[PDB]
């Protein structure tokens, strides 16, 4: 009943926004255009977008936030889920940011 | 070098499009983990090479810094206790300027060993001096 | 002479852009073209 | 000119530049510091160091004696930036950047 996650990699290169993910041998894998989440400290987290699966593996992301906190050698995890954003009337009347939050 | 005749013939055979345990995606660190996988499945002792690599290791912290961008590991003396097989890829390495992969080849070899002999090794990550408890 | 002086501009504008990227079309050709990967030769043999 | 110790050998001379492949042991030379590449027994070049590459292989700008460059020659460092003789008794004298007259 734990809430596992799903790891992919390690960061390798942050080239200001852009940057770029290892595989860890053996590990899952990711997809296109999908949402992953670095994670800057144990409890925080940092969105990326892919944008290019190499022929070796290596993911190249395009990150969205807390791109300071993002540092090389930081574990990514996966959603698995093309980006959806919270939508409806209950988010009329409020300032939010391209990732949804508030 | 005097590779011993077995190394020279599964250099020579396309061993990268042979089956394997997991399937890999290719890269530069896991093509020598493939042929260390199949030159140690012929001998039938995998865990001689993988015993070899925490000498690398060991030695390797005692090299001057910088030392892959100089080195020779037919000049090192550490290196002359390492495994035939191990000792072959190493210059195979060095021939091809890519001796800073041996941390990254050794992951590759012992999850292709693990596959094979049925293991899962799961990664507990702990505080700095904080080992002491994993009972949890 | 000011709509001469404003293609003036955008030509002096277009040129450093569109001259700036030969040059750098160049550098990728003689750097895309450095075959690497792992060289499969009898090193021994040497 | 102190030629301390071999930093490398001569590997590729593309005109009036050139990059040395490291000596035994990567000495590692400073940048913007003078080379002596032994162009023969007793007869130097000059060169500044220009690119400290991770590979080890040094990138110098050759100052003289270009002609006489040639792949695989031992290349000696300085050690010391770049100093030219200076004064009263320098006046009225065409001299080199380098220093000769």
């Amino acid at each position: 009943f734990f809430k596992t996650t799903e790891m992919i990699g390690y960061v390798h290169s942050i080239d200001g926004t852009i940057a770029t993910l290892i595989p860890a041998p053996g590990n899952p894998g990711v997809a296109y255009n999908t949402i992953i989440q670095i994670q800057v400290s144990p409890t925080t987290f940092a969105a990326g977008l892919v944008f290019n699966l190499e022929k070796d593996g290596r993911i190249g992301i395009i990150l969205m936030d807390n791109i300071t906190e993002v540092q090389s050698g930081q574990k990514v995890m996966a959603t698995g889920q093309l980006l959806h954003i919270p939508v409806g009337a209950g988010v009329l009347g409020k300032v939010v940011n391209p990732l949804g939050h508030e | 070098y005097t590779p011993p005749e077995g190394l020279k013939k599964l250099y020579a055979s396309d061993f990268e499009n042979s089956k394997y345990p997991l399937n890999i995606v290719p890269s530069d660190s896991v093509l020598f983990a493939k042929f260390l996988y199949k030159a140690a499945e012929e001998k039938g002792n995998f865990d001689n090479i993988l015993s070899d690599f925490q000498k690398i290791a060991a030695a390797a912290s005692k090299l001057p810094i910088f030392w892959e961008r100089t080195a020779v590991v037919e000049k090192i003396p550490e290196f002359k206790q390492l495994s035939e097989p191990t000792f072959f890829t190493l210059v195979w390495m060095q021939n091809n300027g890519m001796l800073e992969l041996i941390q990254e080849v050794a992951e590759v070899y012992e999850t292709f060993v693990n596959a094979k002999q049925k293991k899962a090794v799961a990664k507990i990550f702990v505080a700095p001096g904080g080992e002491k408890n994993v009972e949890e | 002479q000011q709509r001469t002086s404003s293609l003036y501009n955008k030509t002096r504008q277009f040129g450093i852009t569109a001259a700036l990227i030969e040059i750098l079309s160049a550098m990728s050709s003689l750097e895309g073209n450095a075959m690497k990967g792992v060289r499969r030769n009898k090193f021994w043999e040497g």
